């Protein structure tokens, strides 16, 4: 019953409804679309239209017009159940399901856990990509049990926290609001997995 | 912002948007010692897109913050070599 | 060179080429993790070629040291960020 | 009998016969062409053919190429004499007339001196640009007699020489030869001022 990646919605969906379309700033700003804001100038909005149930909806109409936003929200206020929950799943195929899986290759297995450590690969999945190594990484030389769900989230979200500066170098005026998010994202996936059992 | 991802990219975004009209406003000035072709902001403004738009590959939201990132930092060099180049045609010719 | 216009055109040139062919070494390299369009050097080149260019109307062989300067400069640019991103690229996959 | 430019020919010509073609490094080196070495990557040699009395034999033949070379070394050898001195008069065109053009709008004559000043107004268009200031800023606030050849030819140099990394800040490399040649040049000029008379 606890959403996959609710501990870290308030980052990446920030209580959107799926009708939300922002305008970008600046020549490639485009537009972005939805719960979690598919940038069209990243390619992602086209890519989920290509596979939504919605996709005849928007046949010849192009992201960032006045148009296809029209249809965007037409189908937000008639399918807002449908519309949120399809996006919801698009965000887990690109990310969450990529990351579980490589996780799997390289010998890590959640099949499956409580609720929080599946948060944390979402939102460590969600902003750092399905790929990413940084789980791998947190928990390298490291006996696969004797290894709870509270030290799985301690280590990667330390791991998270000390490597805020290397991994965001280009960025050093977002590191004290990225330093916060990792350390509030860690309070709440422990009690998360109080909760949990 | 309070980490939202997406209010990160929109303060980004709008000194991105600052520099590309600054950038815009230089070139059009009108001198014809200067010479800048017709579409040489499109031009560069799109080189340094796609430069830019590798940073995606580093995966997630991360690569958006640093692609953001990037495009503002050559946009940044782009305006100060582009008024530096102003400044030494008009101290040179006459 | 003893100050020989020609001849501080050959050095410079010289470092322009080795600039140039470290830059399509590298973009060469192949994993397509790295995801470089097939075009990208010869875009980024050009697009750093009509840049440089305009340092000529700054007038005669000044103008030239200039713009064979600035094309070095923007290629070593244009390379270390390249180098950057394919250790950023590395290091964050899996 | 001064030949116009000879002052300044060890950094422009160097003693290069009119059929000299020397190829380019890099992808955009391209070739240079003559005494003094038009290049066809900044469009001169091109602009040259155009307007030479030689046009017809380069018909349909581009620069850097190995036919449109035969051809050139082919006028060198045929017409040593014709090539080397219509070569000259191009450069004289696009540097030296338009230095002595600009240099009349802005009041300042020279109709005419000793040859000394003469290569001193081409050296420096040439070096500097057909619409360089140079000279004209050399000269700032100073009547216009009382002025000798000499006095000219002292402050135009010395103005060369103190001006060295201003107008070549990017290349700090180049700085010993470039003071070198301004030195040189005064030197030289001035012996030449006063073989004159």
């Amino acid at each position: 019953i606890w959403p996959l990646g609710k501990t870290s919605e308030k980052y990446e969906s920030a209580g959107r409804g799926p009708g939300v379309i922002s305008t970008g700033n600046g020549d490639y700003g485009g537009a972005s679309y939805g719960c979690y804001q598919m940038s069209s100038n990243l390619g992602v909005v086209q890519k989920y239209i290509q596979s939504s149930k919605f996709k005849e909806f928007f046949s010849g109409l192009n992201p960032a017009t006045k148009e296809f936003n029209v249809v965007w929200q037409d189908i937000a206020s008639r399918y807002p159940q449908e519309f949120r929950e399809e996006q919801h799943q698009f965000i887990k195929r690109t990310h969450y399901d990529i990351q579980i899986g490589h996780l799997r290759g390289k010998g890590l297995l959640f099949e499956h856990n409580r609720a929080a450590v599946h948060d944390l690969i979402w939102s460590t999945s969600v902003q750092f990509g399905g790929r990413t190594n940084l789980i791998f990484n947190a928990l390298n030389g490291q006996n696969m049990e004797s290894m709870t769900d509270k030290d799985i989230i301690i280590l990667v979200q330390d791991y998270k926290l000390v490597n805020t500066e290397r991994l965001f170098k280009s960025s050093p005026s977002w590191w004290s609001d990225l330093k916060k998010r990792a350390v509030s994202e860690k309070k709440a996936l422990l009690e998360l997995e109080i909760l949990e059992h | 912002t309070s980490g939202v991802h997406q209010k990160i990219l929109v303060c980004i975004q709008n000194e991105i948007a600052k520099s590309e009209t600054q950038i815009r406003n230089n070139i059009s000035s009108k001198s014809i010692d200067y010479g800048f072709p017709d579409d040489f902001y499109s031009k560069q403004r799109l080189a340094i897109h796609e430069k830019c738009m590798l940073y995606i590959n580093v995966g997630g939201q991360r690569g958006e913050l640093l692609m953001n990132q990037c495009e503002l930092s050559m946009l940044q060099g782009l305006d100060i070599y582009i008024q530096q180049y102003i400044e030494d045609v008009d101290n040179s010719l006459l």
